[PDB]
RNA sequence: GUUUAUUAAAAACACAGCACUGUGCAAACACGAAAGUGGACGUAUACGGUGUGACGCCUGCCCGGUGCCGGGAGGUUAAU
């Protein structure tokens, strides 16, 4: 649940907590994780290329079965779990073979209950089989772009992408942001929203939240000298330009996509 | 490299000539584009990275001639 | 285990389907000792307004007496055919086997 | 490009002719097949001397055991028993490739590229009209029924 | 908490929080003549940029100028 702490210290007061009771008290399955060091930021050359990145806590990849590709055979939700890479937690499912796999944790999804994947699959939150089987207007998340892709919509913690029409070849999914996209309904998905919806309600309370989230301070732009950004200078708090990007580029408004492929996929765009 | 097989045509440098004449060094570089030709004597098809120039020729002469002129020189595909 | 009347109709094309669709569903009920009470297949009626660009559907009318949970995963077999069209579950309390 | 043809092109050719054609028309569809040559010199001198009556020959060789429908009434009916579910709409399509696999005699006989289809892949349980092109003057007009497995 | 190692430790920077905006993934964006890499083995409850800077009460009018967004009729307009 949401638990707000109690102000016995600042950077303590302003905390708002996400306790999930539910998920695993111990440590994660051993075979489906692997190493995943950190970067800060820095691409093959060195060099930050995205800032505002490093330290934090160290975390092991889980790997999630993103595909859902093992078909017909069905699966017990072993445990719920919580991950440290995604904002929604993951479920160890035992399938009736004896293999085990991460699956995302949809918002239905306690200990013990039964999934599948494939064809022929029930509509039961969990479940994942390609978007021709899957009733129109239904919600659905774990979407695939591509069929045996892997799976790319919705998988933020409490997403959800929803089919909207369905013509021929392709579906139509209003996603998260509002857009309506085309993908071939040979691409599956999985039903219902995925878990852990009230993830955006935590707070942070402090800086050192962030910190050990990974997320290096943000320096503003007018606090720097015009060397260092477009913006800065000034003898006190001036500012007297068009916002942009610390490389020129305008922001706070300026449409940035130019892809001119994938144009013939979207319907339309955010809102 | 920006090479075309065929032709040879590498990248080679000149000015940008501005409206006042000011003399910016540039690289004019070959219309170069992977191209898969059919090889009917051979029966298959190969990849080379070839210019425009490069398809016109190979189209003027045979396939079979330009690989001639590649293997001799030393060139792989 | 309630007496409950459901009326539903299917797309004119599956009217082919209907039987498998009664005898299916019937056995169903019958599978958790639901006892069917009447089961007129109505044929193809002309519908007043035209429901999803379609007119003239198939209706079938069925009193059944069988539990919640039976009728409940009915109604989902319902939704999730594409052919069921505008189905209606209704309690009748009572055992209804006279016409219409 | 200046070419000479060695097949009956749907709307530039007549199996002789010394079209001038695009040259990525040539150079991607006609070459690469056995559907035409460059017409500069040496092969006029050779199609046009050499064996443009044999050519002929050879293609009509081609065109016998094509003229041989003798499958689109092979027996008849090609089933096919996919794994459908209850309401027809079997839910994963049956493929070209099961069609011809299914078709020929128990697959290894034909490719897959001869199976044309008015309605896509599959949608249903039932009766579906398939057609095929062994040449490109076929009128195959098999017939598939669909069976749940 | 950080800062002018070596005259300035601050009211300056950062901060959790807020907002606007871009980004549908081969994401935007960055480094790179390119390959490629970071973003991220993440997927809009995510990521980048910008401004403000817990919290409480709030944030009023102006789109004339500059910018950005949308339009595309018409005027003008390059190579060809
Ligand atoms: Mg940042
Ligand atoms: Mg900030
Ligand atoms: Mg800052
Ligand atoms: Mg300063
Ligand atoms: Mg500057
Ligand atoms: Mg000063
Ligand atoms: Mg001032
Ligand atoms: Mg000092
Ligand atoms: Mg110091
Ligand atoms: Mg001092
Ligand atoms: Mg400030
Ligand atoms: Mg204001
Ligand atoms: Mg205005
Ligand atoms: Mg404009
Ligand atoms: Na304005």
């Amino acid at each position: 649940a949401v638990v707000k702490c109690k102000p016995t210290s600042p950077g303590r007061r302003h905390v708002v907590k996400v306790v999930n009771p539910e998920l695993h008290k111990g440590k994660p399955f051993a075979p489906l994780l692997e190493k995943n060091s950190k970067s800060g930021g820095r691409n093959n050359n060195g060099r930050i290329t995205t800032r505002h990145i490093g330290g934090g806590h160290k975390q092991a990849y889980r790997i999630v079965d993103f595909k859902r590709n093992k078909d017909g055979i069905p699966a017990v939700v072993e445990r719920l779990e919580y991950d440290p890479n995604r904002s929604a937690n993951i479920a160890l499912v035992l399938y009736k073979d004896g293999e085990r796999r991460y699956i995302l944790a949809p918002k239905g999804l306690k200990a013990g209950d039964q999934i599948q994947s494939g064809v022929d699959a029930a509509i039961k939150p969990g479940n994942t089989l390609p978007m021709r089987n899957i009733p129109v207007g239904s919600t659905v998340h774990n979407v695939e772009m591509k069929p045996g892709k892997g799976g790319q919509l919705a998988r933020s913690a409490g997403t959800y992408v929803q089919i909207v029409a369905r013509d021929g070849a392709y579906v139509t999914l209003r996603l998260r942001s509002g857009e309506m996209r085309k993908v071939e309904a040979d691409c599956r998905a999985t039903l219902g929203e995925v878990g852990n919806a009230e993830h955006m309600l935590r707070v942070l309370g402090k800086a050192g939240a962030a910190r050990w989230r990974g997320v290096r301070p943000t320096v503003r732009g007018t606090a720097m000298n015009p060397v260092d950004h477009p913006h800065g200078g000034g003898e006190g708090r001036n500012f007297g330009k068009h916002p942009v990007t610390p490389w020129g580029v305008q922001t706070k408004g300026k449409k940035t996509r130019s892809n001119k492929r994938t144009d013939k996929f979207i319907v339309r765009r955010r809102s | 490299s920006r090479v075309c097989q065929v032709t040879g045509k590498r990248p080679v440098t000149g000015n940008n000539r501005s409206h006042a004449l000011n003399a910016t060094k540039r690289r004019f570089l070959p219309n170069l584009h992977s191209h898969r030709f059919w090889v009917e004597s051979e029966k298959r098809f190969v990849t080379l990275r070839v210019s425009a120039k490069g398809m016109r020729v190979i189209d003027k002469k045979g396939i079979d001639t330009v690989l001639a002129e590649l293997r001799a020189r030393g060139e792989k595909y | 285990m309630r007496h409950y009347e459901i009326v539903f109709m299917v797309h004119p094309d599956q009217s082919e389907q209907v039987p498998g669709m009664i005898e299916r569903y019937t056995a169903a009920i019958t599978g958790a000792e639901g006892k069917i009470h009447r089961l007129e297949d109505w044929g193809r009626r002309q519908l007043a307004y035209p429901i999803n660009k379609l007119h003239k559907a198939h209706y079938v009318l069925m009193n059944v007496e069988a539990p919640q949970e039976v009728i409940d995963e009915l109604e989902t077999t319902f939704r999730f055919n594409d052919a069921v069209i505008r189905s209606m579950v209704m309690r009748t309390k009572h055992a209804v086997t006279e016409a219409s | 490009m200046q070419v000479i043809l060695l097949d009956k092109v749907a709307n530039l050719g007549s199996l002789g002719d010394q079209v001038n054609v695009k040259a990525g028309y040539a150079r991607n569809f006609l070459v690469p097949q056995g559907k035409a040559v460059p017409a500069t010199k040496k092969n006029i001198e050779f199609f046009e001397a050499r064996r443009a009556e044999l050519e002929a020959k050879l293609a009509e060789v081609l065109a016998a055991a094509n003229a041989r429908a003798e499958k689109i009434n092979a027996l008849e009916t090609v089933t096919i028993a996919s794994k459908a579910g209850d309401e027809g709409k079997l839910f994963g399509s049956i493929g070209t490739r099961d069609i011809a696999d299914a078709v020929t005699a128990a697959g290894v006989e034909v490719a897959k590229s001869e199976v044309r289809l008015p309605n896509g892949v599959l949608r249903t349980t039932g009766e579906h009209e398939v057609s095929f092109q062994v040449h490109s003057e076929v009128f195959a007009k098999v017939i598939v029924n669909v069976v749940a497995e």
